[PDB]
């Protein structure tokens, strides 16, 4: 069943567990950012710099 | 070590207090039933009744204390205006 | 003259007064020349430093 | 105190960096930048900013490199112990006009200018009271106060006189991104410029608060879960009294 | 046995964290002392990263504030941590405190325990001056001068404890380098002092909110308490970082961004929110020797309220008039705070000496006078004849 | 604190006297029902604080069947209190029933503990 | 990085720099000058190694 | 370092953690004492002291003011009539990174 | 507390020893006897006493190595000279 | 200078020694440098500037 794989077992559940922080703050560093970076559109430098284009 | 001067606290088996009998104690297994329950029939009763309970102890010493720095803070303001000039070199004498 | 107001630690501008001496923005703790308050409410004029007198020296300590 | 001992209260402006999901206005700190060159270095000082700090937020590197050069520092003293002198460079600080203390006060009849580097932290008020101050001089004086001769009036300084006269006019500088320069633009970006000088970690600071509050959201509340489970048996258990015999 | 009921280091840990007795009914106002203990630690560990950057010398000491702000990597969260870390470690103790005097936890057998917190509690407000001073703004300056100057006024000795207080004829460089060294060893003389009340809690453990005794039905630590001390850990953690990241100005004074200067007053001298009350019962005094024991009266009158409650019930649940009286007493608390914020002006100076009165009287004549009229009302409620 | 042996003489002054209990018993009764421990299933007595040697010694001399009723009110009282919840209205202490049960083991020991200390402490005449 | 430029430090000059707070040499050359370096053999010394091992365009020295 | 050689932000770092370590080594102390509670002391002969003891109070406390006022003594006379022997001369030199000492010799006990 | 885990030393009555019997002890007081009695028969008895024991274990030893820095410090003093020249490039190499 | 006092020269001759040198001055109401002669609480000055 599920309790034997994911539960019972204390190596692949205190394994699992920072197996999943490290893999959990890359892809939520990524998206917060992204959200970020978009909700200010036109304020940031990147978008200023490309804008002051003479 | 030697034992030091002794508490009105013991620990299990011993913890000091009056001798029992004829209590009896049931309980049920936590995985055998199904949290999160009743919690509306809780903030609803028992909030409002703990409220209504203890809610004069504490408003009406509130409500004397706030008064007071009111009429300060209004009086205050009236003595810098200019209407209230004359009032002001008569108290700060 | 030193200039720590007891109750203040403010400071007399020169050059501005009403006799040629002293005012500060302070409270208008006007002052005299020999700086004695005059119309402002601070308790007391305030204290000379025992500086003496030994020529070519005035011992300002 | 009366009320012109203390200052006129500062309104609230809807500054576009205001919100905890907003950032800097970067085209406004880059036009701010050119206000204080052309009006107010010639008297103030912005003493805690380095050249460096500037590329990425408001000038490219190769603008700033040319910027600085246009400055001389003191170098080292040469083979015979000689002083020298160099051109700036990016890890310099950006130099103030005046020497020393008594320099600026006799070129301000007495008054001293103050450094700018935190004045939108160190007042009461923020950028709404330096935006406010720049704008409110008015044409005339109210009937009765009387200023001593060299001193202006404007409401939003504690007392009423101050010793800095109105120095911004509608187009006095031109743009290089032909934004019309009215009094109140240039005001305006000018705040935006002196708040990034005292809070150069200001964007950064929103988003790493936004990923510390999300976590500790959903910790808080799956720890408000785990207890109420293991503290059932408690709140539910029961208790029953027979009385015994007192034989004993 | 068990390993942890064996072992000389672990049988301490088991014996106040695991296996420790707890009275069943305890509520989450019991919960503040794991977090003053957090809290400890959280300055103690801010404060020896930035003790790497910054500078004592009195030329040099805003400038090193401004430089960890700036210059050094994630800076700006060390010292905004750092400053309004106090003023929540502050907000929780005075709730410690006021969960005690509504509960009785001052009575016998816990007298020893009181009395130790008391000392606790002078040793921190000290520390917290001292670590205002080393910013070396504009408050910083004028602060230390007026509090430093109240010691002058003591019979034929006064301007000779000054002067060694400051190191020459002023607040300047020696007082600056002295006050730094100080501030970093009395949060090691905290922690000695930490240990030392939680030995004297071992005793008799700890009362509950219904003020009988517990030894009938109690319950382990471990999970049951360790996991409702969760709860409270991360709500402190989310409201504080929400004032490092959003707000971390708003618990301060502007002029403290101005660099000190002993030739220009502010316009007014204020203190940090938590010593306001006793700002304004110094000032209401008009003698300088007076206002100055007045002062530190008013932290150790605490020590007098196991002799002065009368009472055969411990708490104050049972306790109508007793009830009311602790209500006005904690909100005049709060109006002194506020005074100590204002002007030296016609009202705020008489309310403020009649305030000052009310503080001690609370202590010394009302608590005696209920506590007596509520034991007889409970008789002559029962045995009427 | 204060003793029961002045808590009962102030009382007992009290109530001998016409006017006086006409006038402080309404607010003696009215302050029993707003302090609210019969609605948690105790009477007054339980609640005195136990922790010191005369109030040790009162709780030895109660009879066994009396000892037994009184952990039972206590542990209950607990329980309803960390639920947040009252108990059911005819389960609370009726009037009648809210007797001081121990005072006159209270009494005793203090009465004792009195003589023994004057003559500890004795001015003898010649 | 504490970069010098090319038209500084002339013929009888060897400046010791603090770069990187490091006791750095710097020289100046002339082109007849790297057989100078290797007038030698190998050998003689430690470690095989060549001007065009030693500094990449070697007419000045760091 | 704080950087790309002993430096300012070395000096600066290594003064703080210095204040700092002789509070961790009082806590060890405590610690030490703890584990010597449980057993006591051994005694020169090796074997069981449980047969004969004496307590600490005036004969062990009068036995270690003995050694407390030589130890005392001893570092009074280095203090006052020869306070530069146990060190080395080249630390009255200020420090240069561009000048290196003939010889780097470390304290004694090192 | 609770008890934790048991010693090789107890305290005063429990001290953990075997049981005695048939032991006598004797004393006299410091106050009736004089003090500073015979601490020459001492410094010149018991000192030499001791001394004569254990030398010959700390002796051996220390002469062992005070040789060895010897023989080194010698060399070493060769080799810098200049009718040492010789040997110091061939040691060296 | 005011440590000689007491040691090889009386007060009198260290004030002597110390106004044959100039020391530098804070600047004036304008801005621009002082000198001043040598006090007690001055420094023995050496003879080159680096
Ligand atoms: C030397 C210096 C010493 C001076 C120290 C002075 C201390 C003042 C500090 C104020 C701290 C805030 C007040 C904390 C109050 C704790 C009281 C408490 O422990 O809880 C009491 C009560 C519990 O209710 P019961 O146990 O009686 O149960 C009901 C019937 N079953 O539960 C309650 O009713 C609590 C209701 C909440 C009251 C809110 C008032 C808080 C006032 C705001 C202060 C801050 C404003 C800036
Ligand atoms: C856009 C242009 C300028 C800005 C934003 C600016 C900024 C400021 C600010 C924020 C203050 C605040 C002091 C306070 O009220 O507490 C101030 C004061 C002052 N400014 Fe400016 N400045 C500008 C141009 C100038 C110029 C060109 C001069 C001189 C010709 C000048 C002279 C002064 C003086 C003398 C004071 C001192 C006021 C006093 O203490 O009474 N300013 N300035
Ligand atoms: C009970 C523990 C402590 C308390 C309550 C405390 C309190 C304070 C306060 C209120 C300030 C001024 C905040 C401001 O900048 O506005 C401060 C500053 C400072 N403290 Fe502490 N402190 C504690 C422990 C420590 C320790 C142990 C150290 C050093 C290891 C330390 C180092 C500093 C430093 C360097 C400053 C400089 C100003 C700053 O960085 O904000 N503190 N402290
Ligand atoms: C750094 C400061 C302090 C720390 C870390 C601390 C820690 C603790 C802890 C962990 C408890 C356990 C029970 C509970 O949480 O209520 C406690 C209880 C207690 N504390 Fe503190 N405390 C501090 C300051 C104080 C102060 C300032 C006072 C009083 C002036 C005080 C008086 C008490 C009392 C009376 C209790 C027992 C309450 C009861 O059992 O009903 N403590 N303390
Ligand atoms: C540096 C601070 C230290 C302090 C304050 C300290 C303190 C003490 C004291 C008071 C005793 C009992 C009296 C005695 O046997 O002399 C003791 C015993 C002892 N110490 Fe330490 N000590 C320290 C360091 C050390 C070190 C570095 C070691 C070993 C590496 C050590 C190992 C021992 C042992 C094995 C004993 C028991 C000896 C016996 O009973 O025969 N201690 N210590
Ligand atoms: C009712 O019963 C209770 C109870 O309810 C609770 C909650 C607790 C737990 C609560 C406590 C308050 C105890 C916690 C202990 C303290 C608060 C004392 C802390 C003491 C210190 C000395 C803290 C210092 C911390 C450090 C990390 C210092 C070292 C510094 C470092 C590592 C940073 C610098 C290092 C480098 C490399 C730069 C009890 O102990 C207890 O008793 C039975
Ligand atoms: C008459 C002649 C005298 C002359 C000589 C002068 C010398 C005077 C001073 C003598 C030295 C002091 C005595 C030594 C002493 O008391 O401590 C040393 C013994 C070990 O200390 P401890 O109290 O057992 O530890 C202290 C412990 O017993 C108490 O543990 P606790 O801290 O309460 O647990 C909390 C831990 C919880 O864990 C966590 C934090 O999670
Ligand atoms: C000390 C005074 C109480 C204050 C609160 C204490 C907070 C720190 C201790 C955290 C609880 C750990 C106990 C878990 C355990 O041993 O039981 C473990 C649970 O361990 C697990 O596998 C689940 C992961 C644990 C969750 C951790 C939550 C937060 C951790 C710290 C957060 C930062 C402060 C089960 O074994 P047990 O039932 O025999 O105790
Ligand atoms: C109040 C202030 C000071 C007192 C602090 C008490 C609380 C401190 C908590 C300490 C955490 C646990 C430390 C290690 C526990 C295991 C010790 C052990 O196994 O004992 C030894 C190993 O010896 C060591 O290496 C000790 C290293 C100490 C580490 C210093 C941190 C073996 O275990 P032992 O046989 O002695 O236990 C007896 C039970 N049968
Ligand atoms: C956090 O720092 C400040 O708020 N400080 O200090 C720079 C400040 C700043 C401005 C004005 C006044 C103060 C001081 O206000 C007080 C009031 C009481 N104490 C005190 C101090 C030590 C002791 Cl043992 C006991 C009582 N200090
Ligand atoms: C008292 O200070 C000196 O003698 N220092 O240090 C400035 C000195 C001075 C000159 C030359 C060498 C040294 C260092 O010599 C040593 C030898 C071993 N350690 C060491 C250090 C840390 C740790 Cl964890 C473990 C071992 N240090």
């Amino acid at each position: 069943s599920l309790y034997k794989t994911f539960f019972k077992r204390n190596a692949v559940f205190v394994g699992t567990i920072f197996a999943g922080a490290f893999v959990f703050q890359t892809v939520f560093d990524t998206a917060i950012t992204s959200w970020y970076e978009n909700h200010n559109k036109g304020k940031l430098w990147k978008d200023v710099k490309a804008r002051i284009a003479a | 070590g030697p034992p030091s001067g002794k508490t009105y606290m013991g620990w299990w088996g011993h913890m000091g207090g009056p001798k029992q009998k004829g209590i009896t104690s049931y309980a049920v297994s936590p995985y055998a039933q199904k949290p999160l329950q009743g919690i509306f029939h809780n903030a609803v009763f028992n909030s409002f009744r703990r409220f209504k309970s203890q809610f004069l102890y504490v408003l009406i010493p509130a409500g004397i204390y706030w008064y007071w720095w009111k009429n300060g803070n209004e009086y205050n303001e009236f003595l810098y205006s200019k209407a209230g000039r004359e009032e002001l070199e008569r108290v700060n004498v | 003259m030193l200039g720590i107001c007891t109750h203040l630690g403010c400071v007399p501008i020169g050059e501005a007064g009403d006799f040629g001496g002293w005012f500060c923005p302070c409270h208008g703790s006007h002052y005299d020349i020999s700086g004695r308050i005059r119309k402002g409410p601070a308790p007391l004029n305030l204290e000379i430093p025992a500086y003496e007198f030994d020529g070519d020296k005035v011992i300002v300590g | 105190m009366t009320a012109a001992e203390h200052g006129l209260h500062a309104p609230a402006y809807a500054w576009s960096h205001n919100g905890p999901f907003e950032t800097f206005d970067h085209a406004s700190i880059r036009r701010g930048y050119q206000v204080y060159r052309e009006v107010c270095a010639a008297c103030h000082s912005l003493d805690r900013v380095a050249w460096r700090t500037l590329v990425g937020v408001s000038h490219t590197n190769e603008e700033v490199r040319n910027m600085a050069e246009e400055f001389e520092y003191d170098d080292e003293p040469d083979e015979q112990g000689n002083p020298k002198k160099r051109p700036g460079k990016l890890s310099d600080y950006i130099p103030g006009p005046y020497p020393n203390e008594q320099a600026a006060r006799a070129a301000n009849q007495g008054a001293l200018p103050p450094d700018l580097s935190l004045i939108v932290k160190a007042r009461h008020g923020g950028c709404d009271y330096i935006f406010s101050l720049l704008t409110g001089y008015p044409d005339e004086p109210p009937a009765g106060v009387a200023l001593p001769p060299g001193s202006n009036y404007n409401p939003y300084f504690p007392g009423g006189s101050i010793a800095m006269a109105r120095v911004l006019f509608d187009d006095m500088v031109e743009y290089e991104d032909g934004t019309p320069a009215t009094t109140s633009q240039m005001a305006k970006d000018v705040t935006t410029f002196l708040n990034w000088c005292a809070e150069p970690e200001h964007d950064e600071r929103k988003r790493l608060g936004l990923k510390t509050v999300i976590i500790l959201s959903s910790l808080y509340l799956l720890s408000i879960w785990v207890k109420k489970f293991k503290w059932a048996g408690i709140k539910t258990r029961k208790f029953v009294f027979n009385p015994p015999k007192p034989r004993k | 046995m068990a390993f942890r009921k064996s072992n000389v280091y672990l049988s301490l840990v088991n014996s106040y964290i695991i296996d420790s007795p707890q009275p069943s009914s305890i509520n989450y106002w019991w919960n503040m002392g794991s977090l003053l203990g957090l809290c400890l630690v959280i300055q103690i560990v801010t404060g020896i990263f930035m003790a790497m950057h910054y500078s004592s010398n009195i030329e040099l000491a805003f400038s090193s504030v401004e430089h960890i702000m700036r210059d050094v990597h994630n800076g700006y969260i060390l010292r905004y941590l750092h400053a309004n870390g106090a003023s929540f470690f502050f907000m929780v103790m005075f709730m410690h405190m006021a969960k005690g005097l509504y509960y009785g936890s001052y009575r016998s057998p816990r007298v020893t325990l009181w009395n130790v917190g008391v000392i606790i509690f002078i040793l921190t407000i000290a520390t917290a001056f001292l670590g205002y001073c080393c910013v070396y703004g504009q408050m910083s300056h004028w602060g230390a001068t007026v509090i430093t100057n109240l010691f002058s006024a003591i019979p034929f000795v006064g301007n000779d404890i000054v002067s060694w207080l400051w190191g020459g004829f002023s607040v300047s460089n020696p007082t600056i380098q002295r006050f730094f060294a100080l501030h970093y060893l009395v949060p090691f003389i905290i922690a000695a002092m930490v240990i030392m009340h939680l030995m004297a809690l071992h005793i008799h453990g700890s009362s509950n909110p219904l003020g009988i005794t517990g030894n009938l039905d109690r319950i382990p630590m471990h999970s049951y308490f360790i996991f409702k001390d969760l709860v409270t850990v991360f709500l402190f953690m989310l409201i504080l970082a929400l004032f490092v990241f959003y707000s971390p100005n708003t618990l301060g004074h502007p002029d403290n961004y101005i660099p000190g200067n002993p030739l220009v007053t502010p316009a007014s001298i204020v203190p940090e929110w938590y010593l306001l009350p006793f700002y304004a019962i110094l000032r209401s005094i008009p003698d300088k020797l007076l206002g100055v024991i007045t002062m530190f009266a008013a932290i150790l009158v605490l020590l007098v309220l196991p002799f002065t409650d009368r009472s055969v019930v411990r708490g104050n649940t049972f306790k109508v008039l007793s009830k009311f009286f602790f209500f006005i007493f904690v909100f005049n608390f709060v109006l002194l705070g506020q005074i100590g914020a204002c002007h030296v002006e016609v009202p705020y100076v008489l309310m403020g000496q009649i305030a000052t009165f009310i503080y001690f009287a609370y202590f010394l004549i009302i608590v005696p006078v209920i506590s007596t009229i509520e034991n007889v009302l409970f008789y002559i409620g029962r045995v009427n004849k | 604190p204060q003793s029961f042996t002045s808590i009962a003489r102030i009382g007992d002054y009290i109530l001998k006297s016409p006017v006086l209990s006409k006038l402080c018993v309404p607010v003696a009764n009215q302050f029993i029902n707003l302090a609210g421990y019969k609605k948690l299933g105790l009477k007054f007595d339980d609640l005195i604080a136990e922790e010191n040697p005369i109030m040790q010694t009162a709780l030895r001399r109660l009879p066994e069947d009396e000892s037994y009723a009184r952990a039972y009110r206590i542990i209950r009282a607990h329980q309803t209190e960390l639920t947040h919840h009252l108990l059911p209205r005819n389960e609370w202490i009726k009037a009648q029933e809210d007797v001081p049960y121990l005072l006159p083991y209270i009494l005793e020991a203090e009465a004792a503990a009195k003589e023994k200390d004057e003559l500890d402490n004795i001015e003898v005449s010649k | 990085k504490v970069e010098v430029n090319l038209a500084a430090i002339p013929l009888g000059k060897n400046v010791v720099v603090k770069w990187q707070g490091k006791p750095v040499f710097i020289r100046h050359r002339t082109p007849h000058e790297i057989q100078e370096a290797n007038s030698v053999d190998m050998s003689a010394l430690k470690d095989p190694q060549t001007d065009a091992d030693r500094v990449k365009d070697p007419q000045w020295l760091i």
